[PDB]
C-alpha cells in the first residue's frame, strides 16, 4: 500500500496472509486474501498460477505482522486451490483473475471467529456501488515502488471507485480494462496498491454492509497518474465461487 | 520472478 495508514487486524480481521515455503525451508509473503467462509479464503488466480502446488502454501488469519507473531492469529496449510480456469495475462490486465483456497488447521479445523478474525460478506448480483463511492485495501504490498521489502505492519487506505467510462479513456486504460474489471484510485494518486497486495480485498460499505467488491488484481506501477489499481469484479464472479465451494 | 507491478507477484522466469 502506497500511503495510508499503519493499522491492525482487528481494523482488517477477514485478511488473510499468503506465505509459500521454498525448499531449505524459507517462507515468503506471496499475496493478500480474504476470508469468506470459516473454510474458504479468496484471492488472485495470479498469485498462483506458476506455483500451482498447494502444499506450497501457508495461510495465516488474525496477523498484523508479517514475520512477528500476532496474538489470537490462527496458521493454516491449503486443503484444496482452486484456481480459475480461464485465466490469463495480457501485458497490463489480468483476466478472470480469482482464486479460492480452502484452508484448514493441522487439526482438520477451519477458522475459529474471533475479535481478529471474521467473514467478509460476498456482493449480491450485480450490485456494485456508484463510482465515486470509497472502498478500502488492505495489504503487505509494497510502500513505495523503490522498496525490495515489505512492511513489516499491515497496511490500509482508501480509494474512489471510478467509473467503467473513466477508466477505458485513452490515457487511463483504454479498452484494455473490462466490465469484469474495478478501477479505483486516489483523486491525488498519492495512495493505490502496489505489488504484494494482490489477492486483498477492496472492501465498500454497501447497503451498511462491509462487502467484499472486488479483489487486488493488476495496474500500470503503484499511484501513477492516470493508472488506477484494477480490481477483480467479485459480483460478476458470485456463480463461480457458488459452484467451486 | 519479475518486480512488474500487480499481477506479476509469484511469478517463475520460463
Amino acid at each position: 500500500i502506497i500511503g495510508g495508514e499503519f493499522t491492525t487486524i482487528e481494523n482488517q480481521p477477514w485478511f488473510a496472509a499468503i506465505y509459500r515455503r521454498h525448499r531449505g525451508g524459507s517462507v515468503t509473503y506471496v499475496c493478500g486474501g480474504s476470508l469468506i467462509s470459516p473454510c474458504w479464503v479468496i484471492s488472485a488466480t495470479h498469485c498462483f498460477i506458476d506455483y500451482p502446488k498447494k502444499e506450497d502454501y501457508i495461510v495465516y488469519l488474525g496477523r498484523s505482522r508479517l514475520n512477528s507473531n500476532t496474538q489470537g492469529e490462527m496458521k493454516f496449510e491449503v486443503e484444496n486451490l482452486i484456481l480459475h480456469k480461464d485465466y490469463s495475462a495480457d501485458t497490463l490486465a489480468h483476466h478472470n483473475d480469482i482464486a479460492l483456497l480452502k484452508i484448514r488447521s493441522k487439526e482438520g479445523r477451519c477458522a475459529q471467529p474471533s475479535r481478529t478474525i471474521q467473514t467478509i460478506a460476498l456482493p449480491s448480483m450485480y450490485n456494485d456501488p456508484q463510482f465515486g463511492t470509497s472502498c478500502e485495501i488492505t495489504g503487505f504490498g509494497k510502500e513505495q515502488s523503490t522498496d525490495y521489502l515489505y512492511p513489516e505492519q499491515l497496511k490500509m487506505t482508501v480509494v474512489k471507485l471510478i467509473s467503467h467510462r473513466e477508466c477505458q479513456q485513452p490515457h487511463y486504460y483504454g479498452s484494455e480494462v473490462t466490465t469484469k474489471m474495478l478501477c479505483a484510485a486516489d483523486p491525488q494518486w498519492k495512495t493505490d496498491s502496489c505489488q504484494g497486495d494482490s489477492g486483498g480485498p477492496l472492501v465498500c460499505s454497501l447497503q451498511g454492509r462491509m462487502t467484499l467488491t472486488g479483489i487486488v488484481s493488476w495496474g500500470r506501477g503503484c499511484a501513477l497518474k492516470d493508472k488506477p489499481g484494477v480490481y477483480t469484479r467479485v459480483s460478476h464472479f458470485l456463480p463461480w465461487i457458488r459452484s467451486h465451494t | 520472478g519479475n518486480a512488474l507491478g500487480r499481477g506479476c507477484e509469484n511469478h517463475r522466469c520460463l
